[PDB]
């Protein structure tokens, strides 16, 4: 009889809504207006979005 | 006539089958937690034919990844029934000799 059904928790995605913008007056502080990413390479060297 | 085969009937074989059945049920209960073990059932009519086998039990519920098809609720009931019937077979076969001895000795 089909009586036993398991459930597993999984990550379906991420929340890509715009984060809270903090005005700091610093020249080297940048925030992406709307959607978009900054391409950076980590310690190993593989590129990725941040 | 007048031979032990006819005097004892089939009660001489039933006691053995009830012992084999009890062994299989004991195996099923012990192997209930070991994954991959398939519950074994004994067909009574097969040992009846052998007197005059070791099958598999199809589960009523799915496994949980173990593959073990032993239902401990079923095994306890089947062990209780076999033990009760085993004692009756001893009573039946035991009285066969008690009547047989009384006929010979006349007392």
């Amino acid at each position: 009889h089909p009586s036993r059904v398991f459930s597993m928790t999984e990550r379906p995605g991420h929340n890509f809504a715009q984060g809270s913008v903090i005005t700091t007056g610093r020249d080297l502080d940048v925030t992406i207006e709307g959607s978009g990413w900054i391409s950076v390479l980590d310690h190993t060297g593989k590129e990725g979005l941040t | 006539a007048i031979s032990f085969d006819n005097a004892l009937g089939i009660h001489q074989h039933t006691v053995g089958v009830r012992e084999r059945n009890a062994e299989v049920i004991s195996t099923n209960i012990a192997q209930a937690n070991t994954p991959g073990y398939k519950a074994r059932g004994l067909d009574f009519a097969k040992e009846l034919q052998a007197a005059t086998d070791k099958l598999y039990r199809l589960p009523t519920q799915p496994d949980t990844g173990d593959g073990n098809t032993v239902d401990l609720d079923l095994e306890r009931n089947l062990f209780m029934q076999n033990q009760i019937r085993h004692q009756a077979s001893l009573d039946f076969l035991g009285s066969k000799f008690k009547n047989l001895t009384k006929a010979i000795k006349g007392e």
